[PDB]
C-alpha cells in the first residue's frame, strides 16, 4: 500500500505494458517484464474499517486496482467458532513433528514438480462451449447494469476470466479449456469481487474498481 | 543521449571570442598528439586530440557591427530617408502574422530600445523597454 508515487507509476507501467522503460544515464532501453504481480496491502490505519471499501481504506489508485485480476480480503471473522478452530490449528502447528514435516515436504516437492511440468508442456486453447460460456458470462454480468442504469462490468473482466479459465485448464492438464474451467473462473472471480468491491450500503458494485468513491459516497454532492 | 565534446585552443587575438553558453561555429585544424594518461586509461596507444582554432563565429550573432560593410551602412541610411520607415519596420516584424499592429509596434520599440543614461554620474536609469 505504502509505495511512493514513482514506484506506483512504474508498477502501473509494468502491470499494463509488461515492460519497464528506462532513460536514466544515457542508457535508453525497454526491459521486458512479464511478471505475475502478487501483492499484500495493509489498511492506512491500524485496523480494517467496514464503513469504507477497499480502495478508500488502502488509499491506492483505481488505475492500479483495476489491473488486478482478483482482490481478496484476509481479515478474520470475529466468530468464537473461528477463533477456536484457529487456536486448535495453531496448537497442531506447535505440535508439528517429523512425520508432518516429511508429509509437507513431499507435498511441496510434488507441487513444485507439477507446476513446472504444467508450465513446460500444457498450452490450453478455447473450446466452443468455453467461448459460449465466456460470452454468456460477460453478457450476464453486464445485464446487471439494467438496474439503476449503472455499469456492472467492463471487458477487462472478460479477459481476466479468460486468464483464470486457462489457468484452471492448465491445473487439470486438459490442454483444452471448457465449461468446467469457465464456471470455476466465474465463481472465483465473482467471490473476489464480492469480497473487494462491496460497498457497505448496497453490497457488490462494479464502479468501486473503476473509480474511487462509489455512488453511496459520491451522492453527498 | 550524452553529448560528445572536444577541446579547442584559441591563440593570439582569438581569445575572448567566446564564453560559456555560446553556440559557436568553430573552424580549426584537427590536431593529435601522444598522451600517456590516455594510454594508461585505455590500455592502448590512444592519442589525445585538440582543435587548433582558426575562426570562431556564433550561430545566434549571424550579423555584427564589426562586420557591416560600407554598402550595408549606405543602404541602411538610404532606407532611413523614407518617411514610411516606421511603418515599414512595424510591418517587418513577424510578417507571417496577420494583424496585431499594436503588438508589432510595441515589439519594434522594445527591439530597438531606448537610451540608457546616468545623470549626475550618481543615478542610473535603464534604457531597455
Amino acid at each position: 500500500d505504502k509505495m511512493n508515487e514513482s514506484t506506483r507509476s512504474v508498477l502501473h507501467e509494468v502491470m499494463e505494458q509488461q515492460t519497464l522503460s528506462i532513460a536514466k544515464a544515457g542508457i535508453i532501453c525497454q526491459l521486458n517484464a512479464r511478471t505475475s504481480v502478487l501483492a499484500a496491502a495493509n489498511p492506512i490505519e491500524s485496523q480494517w474499517n467496514p464503513k469504507k471499501t477497499t480502495i478508500e481504506n488502502i488509499q491506492l489508485p483505481h488505475t492500479l486496482l483495476s489491473r488486478f485480476d482478483l482482490i481478496f480480503l484476509l481479515l478474520d471473522p470475529q466468530d468464537e467458532a473461528y477463533d477456536r478452530r484457529l487456536a486448535h490449528h495453531l496448537v497442531a502447528l506447535y505440535y508439528q513433528s517429523e512425520e508432518q514435516a516429511e508429509e509437507e515436504l513431499l507435498d511441496m516437492a510434488v507441487l513444485k514438480d507439477y507446476i513446472a511440468y504444467a508450465h513446460s508442456t500444457i498450452m490450453p486453447r478455447l473450446s466452443e462451449e468455453a467461448s459460449q460460456a465466456l460470452i454468456e458470462a460477460y453478457v450476464d454480468m453486464r445485464k446487471i447494469g439494467s438496474s439503476r442504469g449503472m455499469v456492472s462490468a467492463y471487458p477487462r473482466q472478460l479477459e481476466s476470466l479468460i486468464r483464470l479459465a486457462e489457468a484452471h485448464a492448465k491445473v487439470r492438464l486438459s490442454n483444452k479449456v471448457e465449461a468446467i474451467d469457465v464456471e470455476e473462473a466465474k465463481r472465483l472471480h465473482r467471490e473476489a469481487l464480492k469480497q473487494s468491491a462491496t460497498d457497505p450500503r448496497t453490497g457488490i458494485v462494479d464502479i468501486s474498481i473503476l473509480t474511487t468513491g462509489m455512488s453511496a459516497t459520491s451522492r453527498k454532492r | 543521449r550524452l553529448p560528445r565534446s572536444k577541446d579547442a585552443i584559441l591563440l593570439a587575438d582569438l581569445v575572448d571570442s567566446c564564453k560559456p553558453g555560446d553556440e559557436i561555429e568553430l573552424t580549426g585544424i584537427y590536431h593529435n598528439n601522444y598522451d600517456g594518461s590516455l594510454n594508461t586509461a585505455n590500455g592502448f596507444p590512444v592519442f589525445a586530440t585538440v582543435i587548433l582554432a582558426n575562426h570562431v563565429a556564433k550561430k545566434d550573432n549571424k550579423v555584427a557591427v564589426g562586420e557591416l560593410t560600407d554598402e550595408d551602412v549606405k543602404m541602411i541610411t538610404s532606407l532611413s530617408k523614407d518617411q514610411q520607415i516606421g511603418e515599414k519596420i512595424f510591418a517587418s516584424i513577424a510578417p507571417s502574422i496577420y494583424g496585431h499592429e499594436d503588438i508589432k509596434r510595441g515589439l519594434a520599440l522594445a527591439l530597438f530600445g531606448g537610451e540608457p543614461k546616468n545623470p549626475g554620474g550618481k543615478h542610473k536609469v535603464r534604457g531597455d523597454i
